[PDB]
């Protein structure tokens, strides 16, 4: 626990930013895989 | 980060390149870790943040995808096309928001897809895909792979998140429900699978649109061929397996689901009747080759066809009919079977109906089979019973 | 593996007879293909990849992680032993002139030895009775009842002054409770002792599956019920066997990344030690009890199946057969056949190929042909690294032989193994089992060099 | 052609009543092989708008030129029966959609025949006849 | 020991032939390796 380097947060908007930015990035791997799905 | 579109890129084409390979070395060492980043990234660690502590995934996207197209295009994206990234994907996406109010946003919707439509087809812009899913891809051999589980579970989770708008569930369930046919072949292998299919039709409009594309013929005929395969194999040999009776049981449950309720109770009764009969009777033939799973087959499918036999006039003089078709094509040497059609007739008992549809032959005809009293004295007695009471 | 005598035979046969070329290149043909479908299964199966990773581990006999167990490897020859008659006792009843016996379970008798010790000149036995039943009984004084529920074995009649007689029985007996009368010339009604006498026996014996009789509708009943029992029980047996799946590979990809461990038969890495423990301790087990039960199973089928024909016959006689078809349709043709899914007999049909094609390979038009199919790529890329070290050697000489005066089929060897070693020690810098995964080839390259 | 839409009609009626509620209107004829979209949805419950068999079969039978007018009415806000580049940015706004400047004016420029970089109520319809 | 396949001789000319053709292969070896350490 002596080991300086072992011991090398964020506030509540850029939160709220990272969620959204999950959920356009869930959405668009959503499309992504329905896309190799189509009939050919 | 900022260069996660790379590496997902890389995480896809490893999947597509070894999603197609049977051996279990594969699928355990590569396939699996490919699902589970690809359900890591359709299914987000859910929200923190106090607003956003009650409202789930689909309530946080800030742009809404179209009805009845697909903009995202794999084939290009994986060749690291500029015209068909994240960002040009986004951009081409509309932002999350009286009588003449309604008729001027449809209007406008309608003409502005018809003038892209024009500017695609003649001038330069990319043309989005159509929703018509194909019926053989790489999701039936992952759905129902053998060489381990957690690659079916974790397929059923991907698919189960691709069903969230219904435009995308009716043809989710539709591919779903064209996989019916796997069962037979991958026993319990296909546990998992029911089990999402089960959690997808789980509303009741649901259940009917399916009905009204024809899947009870469907799980009809698939039981008919299930039973007959077993009865071929009862006459045979005489091997053991463990897992006889499961896609069986499993097609008559879900049979008893799509019944359950009023609607397609009160329709398509007149249709499932002689099927279910048959598949009683046969059952009921079995003599050796038969497990605790075919024994609930037997009783579900009789409390199905004493559920179905309660209506009006013409619908039992449809089911009689029925019944002595059935009768017509067993031989005249088995003495069991006919026993019970008779025994169930008289219990209904209806007296002259079979004099209107010609079935007094068919039953002059059995009594005229007759040659020995040993062996068809509760075939006589029933029928007997039954001449007396008409 | 019951095969072995057939394709020797097949082997000699082929070799001694002269053919044409058509015939010759159709059992080739015959040969080559039954030898890709068994190697594309083998490769392709759900266990594989489990049964590949325990083989250089641990030391197992069978193979226990098999969804539907299979009758030719449920079902070895088992010898008959010599045993006393009171270490499978169980109840026991006398009288003044007879002695009944009840055992542990079923047993196929094949002789009896008796030994007398402390006789009497006043009297001894001239002639000894030998009954037997398979009928379970839970009180001997019940099955006392002497007319109705015996059958007759063998009647013995001794020299006065016999010490040992060998009761010898032509046909072996399925018994599971016994009787000896004494017929010409005693016993305590209450306790069994004797006298006059001491009497000692000994079977030549071994363990049996086998059921009651049905005689009659109640014992149908019976049957139908008890068979209900033991497929539940077999049921939940074999979902347990099958849990243990996950933990398997657990351990499996544990012990694949190969981290050192810091801590001399304890010494060795503790995840070698639980999937040992795993797979030979409890899988063993559990496939064993599953092994049990569904020989009770298809015993109890089998007695009610044959019931049921003689009852039908029976109705009916109140159509002449050929020898072939009353066997087809008799119980005589109802257990020899594997299950279709099996490692263990597409490993012993592997086995087998190797071993005909080796005996094939002998003729030089016949190797010819057999090049000319294909056969080296076949066996340099699937039998070279499968198979107990005895069929790698044979695969090896195989190989070998091939290639024994065609310029072609070594130019092709060699080029195979040239081709691997150099993609090998290509990537072999940043990755040391490249270069330690060789051995095969190199293996074969000494083989074929050191014979001229 | 009647026949699948009673039977349809039917098979989704939940009382046996002949009468089906307006929240599983959309599945019905999602069912049939046609493939609606919200806003038609609320568009045909308002027109008639629970549902009986005459007002289905009048729904059905309208599955004309005057739609094209009223389209361009609404297109054309100012009532002038020019298309300018501003109308239809409104409109896009309107409907959520987001475009550039120069992507819009190169979709006025290419519905343009007469080069007067104007839409005229002839070139909606020829571009709307285009097949 | 039954088996029939697991049973599946020379003469002393053919002797002598085969130890002379070794001695020429041996012969023929040694002269391969010394060409590979000439001097370049
Ligand atoms: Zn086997």
């Amino acid at each position: 626990s002596q080991f300086l380097l072992t011991r090398l947060k964020m506030s509540e908007t850029e939160r709220q930013s990272m969620e959204s930015e999950r959920a356009d990035r869930s959405l668009f791997v959503q499309e992504l895989l329905l896309s190799t799905l189509v009939r050919e | 980060d900022s260069c996660w579109e790379l590496r997902l890129r890389c995480a896809l084409s490893l999947f597509l390149m070894a999603v197609n390979i049977k051996t279990p070395v594969v699928v355990e060492n590569i396939t699996l870790m490919c699902l589970r980043i690809l359900q890591k990234l359709i299914k987000p660690p859910a929200p923190t943040s106090k607003k956003n502590k009650d409202v789930p995934v689909e309530a946080l996207t800030t742009v809404k995808p179209y009805c009845n197209e697909i903009h995202a295009q794999a084939q290009l994206w994986l060749k690291r096309d500029p015209k068909a990234s994240y960002d040009a994907w986004k951009k081409c996406l509309p932002i999350r928001g009286s009588k003449s109010e309604l008729r001027h946003l449809y209007l406008t919707e309608k003409y502005v897809w018809r003038w892209k439509q024009f500017l695609s087809r003649r001038g330069k812009r990319t043309s989005p895909l159509d929703l018509k899913l194909g019926h053989n891809n790489w999701l039936r051999q992952v759905l129902f792979t053998p060489a381990t589980q957690a690659a079916r579970q974790a397929a059923c989770t991907i698919v189960e998140a691709l069903a969230t708008i219904p435009s995308r569930k009716q043809q989710v369930l539709d591919l779903l429900t064209s996989y019916l046919d796997e069962l037979s072949i991958a026993g319990e292998c296909a546990a998992e699978y029911l089990a999402l299919y089960q959690k997808l039709i789980t509303s009741a409009h649901w259940k009917v649109y399916l009905a009204a594309r024809g899947v009870l013929p469907y799980v009809g005929n698939l039981i008919t061929k299930e039973i007959a395969r077993l009865l071929a194999l009862e006459e045979a040999t005489l091997s053991t397996d463990l897992q006889q009776g499961y896609a069986l049981k499993s097609l008559t449950g879900l049979l008893s689901s799509f019944v359950e309720v009023e609607s397609i109770k009160r329709h398509f009764k007149s249709r499932l009747v002689g099927t279910v009969l048959n598949g009683y009777l046969c059952l009921r033939k079995l003599v050796v080759q038969r497990t605790k799973l075919i024994d609930e087959t037997q009783d579900m499918l009789l409390e199905m066809l004493e559920d179905m036999t309660t209506g009006t006039e013409s619908e039992t003089k449809a089911f009689m009919a029925v019944c002595i078709e059935t009768a017509k094509r067993y031989n005249l040497d088995d003495y069991r079977t006919p026993v019970f059609i008779f025994e169930r007739l008289c219990s209904i008992i209806m007296a002259g109906v079979m004099a209107q549809c010609g079935g007094l032959e068919c039953m002059l005809n059995r009594l005229a089979g007759i040659r020995d009293f040993k062996q068809g004295r509760h075939l006589l007695t029933v029928l007997l019973k039954l001449f007396s009471y008409c | 593996r019951k095969a072995a005598q057939f394709v020797d035979l097949l082997g000699y046969f082929s070799l001694k007879t002269p053919q044409t070329e058509k015939k010759l290149k159709e059992y080739s043909q015959k040969a080559v293909e039954i030898l890709r479908t068994q190697n594309h299964i083998l490769t392709n199966h759900p266990n594989s990849n489990i049964y590949n990773t325990l083989s250089g581990l641990v030391e197992f006999d069978g193979y226990y992680l098999e969804s539907d167990p299979c009758l030719v490897c449920n079902n070895p020859e088992v010898p008959f032993c010599y045993i006393k008659l009171s270490s499978i006792k169980v109840d026991t009843r006398y009288t003044t002139t007879q002695q009944v016996v009840k055992l542990i379970g079923s047993h196929t008798i094949s002789k009896v030895t008796v030994k007398i010790g402390d006789l009497k000149r006043t009297k001894m036995v001239r002639t000894i009775n030998l009954y037997y039943n398979n009928r379970t009984v839970q009180a001997i004084v019940e099955l006392k009842n002497k007319p109705a529920r015996w059958h007759k074995a063998k009647k013995v009649q001794l020299t006065p002054g016999q010490t040992e007689v060998k009761i010898d029985l032509p046909l072996p007996i399925v018994a599971s409770n016994l009787m000896i009368e004494f017929a010409d010339f005693f016993l305590c009604n209450a306790c069994g002792f004797c006298k006059y006498a001491r009497f000692d026996f000994m079977l030549y014996a071994k363990p049996c599956c086998a059921v009651d009789p049905i005689e009659n509708e109640e014992d149908r009943k019976k049957a139908v019920s008890n068979i209900n029992t033991l497929l539940d029980k077999a049921d939940r047996v074999y979902h347990q066997l099958m849990g243990h799946r996950p933990q398997l590979e657990n351990l499996l990809c544990k012990v694949n990344e190969a981290a050192p461990e810091k801590p001399t038969s304890a010494s060795v890495n503790r995840y070698i030690l639980q999937l040992a423990q795993e797979y030979c301790g409890d899988c063993k087990n559990s496939f064993d009890e599953l092994s049990k039960i569904i020989q009770k199973v298809f015993a109890s089928r089998k007695e009610l199946l044959e019931y049921d024909l003689q009852q039908r016959e029976a109705a009916t006689k109140s159509p002449t057969f050929t020898a072939s078809q009353y066997r087809a349709l008799s119980v005589l043709g109802c257990g020899h056949t594997s299950s279709t899914k099996c490692y263990g007999c597409a490993s012993a049909v592997t086995e087998h190929c190797i071993t005909l094609l080796r005996a094939l390979a002998t003729n030089p038009a016949l190797r010819h042909i057999l090049v000319s199919q294909g056969l080296i790529r076949e066996l340099f890329d699937y039998n070279l690294r499968r198979g107990a070290a005895a069929m790698r050697e044979e695969v090896r000489q195989l190989m070998c032989l091939l290639t024994r005066d065609n310029p072609e089929a070594t130019q092709q060897m060699n080029d195979l193994i040239i081709g691997k070693v150099s993609t090998a020690l290509k990537g072999h810098w940043a990755n040391p089992d490249l270069a330690s995964s060789l051995q095969y080839e190199m293996l074969l390259l000494t083989d074929s060099i050191s014979k001229e | 052609q009647i026949a699948e839409f009673k039977e349809a009609f039917s098979l989704f009626d939940k009382d046996g009543d002949g009468t089906i509620t307006t929240k599983e209107l959309g599945t019905v004829m999602r069912s049939l092989g046609q493939n609606p979209t919200e806003a038609e949805l609320q568009d045909m419950i308002n027109e008639v708008d629970t549902i009986d068999f005459p007002e289905f079969l009048t729904m059905m039978a309208r599955k004309s030129e005057e739609e094209i007018r009223e389209a361009f009415r609404v297109f054309d806000k100012d009532g002038n029966g020019y298309i300018s580049a501003a109308e239809l940015r409104h409109v896009m706004t309107n409907l959520g959609e987001k475009l550039t400047d120069e992507e819009v004016d190169e979709m006025i420029r290419e519905a343009d025949i007469d080069g007067d970089g104007q839409v005229n109520y002839e070139e909606f319809v020829q571009m709307m006849t285009a097949k």
